């Protein structure tokens, strides 16, 4: 939990970050794909069901 | 008229099975969903303006495509509180 | 921008374009909302009736004869050229007043002899 | 002038017409999004002329309709800056004249018309030139050069165009050939 | 209540429900129609609400038997602590648990009290009755052996 | 010459205190501001309002005295020029630039006027606002408009700019 | 068309971007003023964001339930160093030379020292490591490559005031002090190739934005105003400490500007970096807090 | 082609929003029934038209 993550990944944990926030401040990215990131922006996380992709061609006749 | 919460250990809970589909829904829906407009090439939040009824961003003035992005206003205030200070949280959306 | 990218586009006359909008006014004819062409649409037809001087097969092949006259003729010029009709020197002159380059009496008659064929005779 | 436009976007079809051909189903959908447009860049929409090829469907978690995309031709009208362009004067007021040119107007004021001293005869709606007795009103054909574009709204009925015809060989098509001697 | 999204094979049902209006228990609270305004089924009359319902609406009905829900003891040590189980109505106070699924919660009987919460939208109610339901859980994923069985 | 330019940039700022100032710091090479408010008769408080723009230009420099005797700063001023042939051109690169701007928006831009001893020069846009009156004076509003100065400015600044431009 | 939020980037503002997305200079150091008619020039909605009953706003109308707030800008008449960078700071000034813009280091060696960039871009923990040997190696010279080497006093630290023991004399190693201006001034002539050999990049980061220029100021709807009893209204600690800012920067401009006693200078100075410095961070080390009126220190 | 536990529940869950907004439904007859129910019939008939997109 000390070591690398996404930035985000250490905010909510030991607030102290300050020091170690500010870091990160100096030229750095984020894509997402961690857990509690995409929990708290609101996307589906990329575990579970998350992972599968659909594809469906569209005449359909009912029949 | 309340009851229990749904904290830490909850949440862990259901990723462990894998529901991803309804975590969502009920952590976050059960509030409110605002959308802002977010420009592309610039990553800072747009402005839009009544009466006339249009949208408009800071540096690039309407040419530049601007984006819908729906997010929970809980971390709209947070991205704020990095704006006060001297750090640029640019937004860089990614195509459905 | 119209969608992701633009890959490809084309100069069209004037009354080339006429037979489009006719053909886009011919549908819609639905009757289930009657869809009237809406107002802009609607004005654009009544412009493009007035000012079609040419057969619109006839205007192609002048657009390609056009294009081979002259290395600095584009297809964009070819196309105006059309659109306007040149009759002599004196309109070709209003035309290029403030392109690049201005033609000469000479090399602007043998694109005027070009242009004294499908002269409307009207 | 116009433009032939062959442009691919991504079109989101409904579920409601789930039973019908991709392309003339996309076609309908996407036909409401563009008619009536002016796209800064390219300029007017007028009118989808067809959806030449269109790809498979994907779904995405959470709305349910299908992504497709599609290929299409599109036709535009552009009035690029100092574009030598005709048209017809449908409209007088006592300070300017306003030209349809196609699918907008063209306002040309009374001081840029023509190299004379023009009058506004007040009882009627026509105005007078004080040396020549040209007469210009109500439904005269016109040749015109562009001098600037106003591009400010997405509504076509918000940007103004301005002309002018103070050149030899502009204005009532009538003048020109009286003086061409 | 659940929100249901009345279609064409089950107009019918929902018809009578909405007239039931909010008392009875096959009843109906809320009607919203497509424009998204929430009207009320409460006040003097429900009659004309209940007229031609006209497809594309959709009606929030009591729990009737068998909609998913699920189930949590609360704390939430293991991962089987929540459950989705289906619903069956009786007339008392109490939840009622079946006893085999009682290693699981951990569960006793002396007072200890459950919640259950239930999921709406269609995407999550489907998710949850084919992934969490009881029955895909009789071995336990700690040690090869079952662990819902004979008390 | 490099003593003369060095004279007229401040003249451009403070006027001839200015120059008085400049000329009474490179005679003495240290002084404090009263020491160089006696030199040329100025008030101190005039000669120091000078001294900080030149600060703010980096061509003015000073080192920190401690009085031994009051406990309190006094300052010895001397100069630092090895700044001088650039500021010459990284001011007037970007003033150009600006003047380049002005020119570049003078083709496509400004066409009516009021017809007034004040308020001409309308844009196009307060045009259509206005509806052909002026909403200042009340005269009936003019056009194409100032085309002799379009061609005189842009006879004004294309020379300054290639003596600059090297 | 309903996109979703791909990644996120940080970086500093730009004193340019912040005037451009800045809507109002707040000028007018005062809260509401009183009991009525709640409406000022300065630091409430001047096109700013709205919590009254009064639909004034920036053109859009927009009333105070749901209107995200506008951001403003102070322009600060002098710079000012930001608190959380000052270690850094450190790392930069006294690994490089003044005047010139190298890093004190061969071309050769800054040549080989580029291949361990491309092998190392994911692991942020094992670049730290090759970092500082080379803010190790760059403290211990005196030979710059490209000024000839003339003798480069050393630096100083803590809390946020600078120094450097040079010689003007003879021998001498008086302590000058240094100036926010000063400083600025001499970290604009690094050049944007090498940022990457330190821990910036040339177009998100640039190190002279380090030292704050403008202030961006919190919209209303961040700074609410809680009532105490029933009539009284507790002002939010933003607000306050804003308005104290605002009251420092009015007087520091007019008595500069117009009479020079010079000493005033002096105080002036470290009173608004001390000020700053607790706006930032209220809980600061060396830093008394600012409290209002009562003894609850501000947040 | 055997689904995966993960790939069947999203299929459903997809197929009955759209069930619900209308898309026509093959013989599922039966005396009214939730969109959900409507969804595992037409699966356990094998008639589901939605293919998984397998990286690969
Ligand atoms: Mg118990
Ligand atoms: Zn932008
Ligand atoms: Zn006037
Ligand atoms: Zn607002
Ligand atoms: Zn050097």
């Amino acid at each position: 939990v000390g070591e690398k993550a996404s930035v985000l990944a250490r905010a909510a944990f030991e607030i102290t970050t300050q020091h170690l926030f500010a870091a990160a401040e100096r030229g750095e990215v984020d894509p997402l794909n961690g857990v509690v990131e995409n929990v708290l922006i609101g996307q589906p996380v990329p575990v579970g069901t998350g992972i599968v992709k659909l594809a469906m061609s569209l005449p359909l006749r009912p029949k | 008229e309340g009851g229990l919460r749904f904290g830490e250990m909850e949440r862990d809970v259901l990723i462990g099975h894998g529901a991803a589909m309804l975590l969502i829904e009920r952590l976050l829906e059960e509030s409110d969903k605002t959308e802002v407009w977010v420009c592309e090439s610039c990553g800072h939040l747009a402005l839009e303006d009544k009466r006339r009824g249009k949208v408009y961003c800071p540096v690039c003035g309407e040419d530049e495509r601007i984006s819908k992005v729906e997010m929970s206003y809980a971390f709209k205030l947070l991205l704020d509180e990095l704006k006060a200070m001297v750090i640029r949280p640019s937004l860089r959306l990614k195509d459905r | 921008m119209i969608g992701r990218k633009k890959l490809e586009e084309h100069y069209i006359t004037i009354a080339e374009a006429k037979e489009l909008l006719e053909r886009r006014h011919a549908e819609g004819l639905a009757e289930n909302p009657e869809e009237p062409m809406f107002y802009e649409a609607r004005v654009s037809l009544e412009h493009a009736e007035r000012f079609a001087k040419l057969k619109p097969e006839q205007a192609r092949e002048l657009k390609e004869k056009l294009m081979g006259l002259f290395d600095w003729i584009n297809e964009r010029i070819a196309a105006k050229l059309v659109d306007i009709l040149p009759e002599d020197y004196l309109d070709i002159r209003v035309i290029f007043a403030k392109e690049e380059y201005m033609p000469t009496p000479e090399e602007a008659e043998e694109i005027i002899k070009v242009i004294d064929e499908y002269r409307p005779l009207e | 002038m116009y433009k032939l436009l062959k442009v691919k976007d991504v079109v989101r079809i409904p579920p409601r017409m789930f039973t019908m051909d991709p392309k003339e189903a996309a076609k309908i959908v996407l036909r409401e999004t563009y008619e009536g447009i002016y796209d800064r860049d390219e300029g007017v929409v007028l009118a989808i002329l067809d959806v030449e090829e269109i790809s498979e469907g994907v779904i995405v978690p959470g709305d349910g309709a299908t992504y497709h995309e599609a290929i299409f031709n599109v036709l535009v009208w552009e009035p690029r800056n100092q574009e030598v362009v005709e048209g017809e004067v449908v409209e007088m007021m006592p300070y300017g004249a306003f030209i349809r040119i196609g699918p907008m107007d063209g306002l040309v004021h009374i001081s840029q018309l023509m190299d004379d001293y023009v009058v506004f005869d007040e009882k009627n709606r026509q105005f007078i030139g004080k040396e020549t007795n040209r007469v210009l009103k109500l439904g005269d054909y016109v040749r015109a050069r562009i001098i600037g574009v106003s591009v400010k709204s997405r509504v076509i009925r918000e940007n103004k165009i301005n002309m002018t015809m103070r050149q030899p060989g502009l204005g009532k098509f009538e003048w020109i050939e009286k003086e061409k001697k | 209540t659940v929100p249901e999204k009345v279609t064409e094979f089950n107009y019918e049902k929902l018809k009578q429900r909405v007239l039931n209006g909010p008392e009875k228990y096959p009843g109906a609270n809320y009607v919203i129609d497509p424009e998204g305004r929430r009207i009320r089924l409460m006040e003097s009359n429900r009659e004309l609400i209940a007229e031609k319902l006209d497809i594309g609406w959709t009606v929030e009905r009591h729990l009737e038997d068998g909609d998913v829900v699920l189930f949590n003891r609360q704390p939430s040590l293991h991962r089987m602590s929540i459950m989705a189980h289906r619903v069956r109505v009786m007339p008392y106070r109490t939840f009622r648990l079946n006893l085999p699924v009682c290693p699981p919660y951990n569960a006793d009987f002396d007072g200890d009290e459950m919640n259950l919460h239930v999921p709406q939208t269609e995407e999550a109610q489907a998710e949850a009755k084919i992934l969490m339901e009881v029955q895909n859980h009789i071995i336990s994923p700690r040690y090869g052996g079952p662990l819902i069985a004979g008390i | 010459r490099k003593n003369k330019e060095l004279l007229e940039i401040a003249q451009e700022i403070g006027g001839e205190e200015a120059v008085e100032v400049v000329k009474a710091l490179e005679k003495m090479k240290e002084a404090t501001d009263e020491e160089l408010a006696e030199a040329t008769g100025i008030r101190v408080n005039t000669v120091r309002r000078i001294l900080y723009m030149l600060n703010d230009e980096g061509l003015a420099d000073f080192k920190r005295i401690r009085d031994p005797e009051t406990g309190w700063y006094y300052y010895y001023w001397r100069l630092e020029t090895k700044k001088l042939p650039e500021i010459i051109r990284s001011r007037k690169m970007a003033e150009l630039k600006k003047l380049k701007e002005m020119l570049e928006e003078e083709t496509s831009e400004i066409y009516y006027w009021c017809g007034t001893e004040g308020h001409p020069k309308l844009t196009f846009d307060e045009a259509m606002e206005y509806e052909f009156q002026c909403p200042i004076c009340g005269k009936m509003l003019m056009q194409y408009d100032n085309t002799h100065i379009i061609e005189e400015l842009k006879r004004r600044i294309e020379e300054l700019e290639i003596e600059l431009g090297l | 068309m309903k996109k979703v939020i791909g990644s996120i980037e940080f970086g500093i503002l730009s004193p340019q971007e912040i005037r451009k997305m800045s809507a109002a200079e707040i000028t007018v150091p005062d809260t509401y003023d009183d009991d009525g008619y709640p409406i000022e020039g300065g630091l409430m909605d001047k096109r700013l964001g709205v919590i009254d009953p009064g639909l004034r706003c920036e053109t859009c109308g927009a009333r105070a339930g749901e209107c995200p707030g506008h951001f403003g800008h102070i322009e600060l008449a002098r710079p000012v160093i930001h608190v959380g960078f000052a270690k850094t700071i450190h790392r930069v000034l006294e690994s490089t030379c003044r005047e010139c813009g190298r890093i004190k280091l061969t071309d050769e060696e800054i040549e080989e020292y580029m291949q361990k960039f491309e092998v190392m871009g994911d692991r942020k923990g094992a670049v730290d490591k090759l970092i500082k040997e080379i803010h190790k190696k760059a403290k211990e010279r005196m030979v710059c490559p490209h000024c000839g080497a003339p003798q480069f006093p050393i630096k100083f630290e803590r809390p946020t005031i600078y120094w450097e023991l040079r010689k003007d004399e003879e021998g001498n190693e008086y302590k000058h002090r240094m100036m926010p201006s000063e400083v600025r001034d001499r970290l604009e002539k690094i050049p944007d190739k090498d940022l990457p050999l330190l821990g910036l990049h040339p177009e998100k980061s640039r190190p002279e934005w380090m030292v704050l220029t403008v202030l961006p100021v919190p919209p209303v709807t961040m700074r609410p105003s809680i009532t105490l009893e029933s009539g009284i209204r507790a002002e939010d600690d933003l607000t306050h400490k804003l308005v104290d800012i605002i009251r420092i920067n009015n007087r520091l401009k007019s008595n500069i500007e117009a009479g020079a006693p010079q000493l005033i200078i002096e105080d002036l100075w470290d009173l608004l970096q001390y000020h700053v410095t607790t706006y930032i961070n209220n809980e600061t080390s060396g830093v008394p807090p600012a409290k209002h009126k009562s003894g609850r220190p501000l947040k | 082609f055997r689904y995966t536990r993960f790939e069947k529940a999203r299929i459903i869950g997809a197929r009955a929003l759209q069930i619900a907004m209308g898309a026509p439904v093959l013989i599922d007859v039966p005396e009214g029934i939730t969109p959900l129910q409507a969804a595992l019939l037409e699966f356990e008939k094998g008639v589901i038209p939605i293919t998984v997109i397998r990286p690969s």
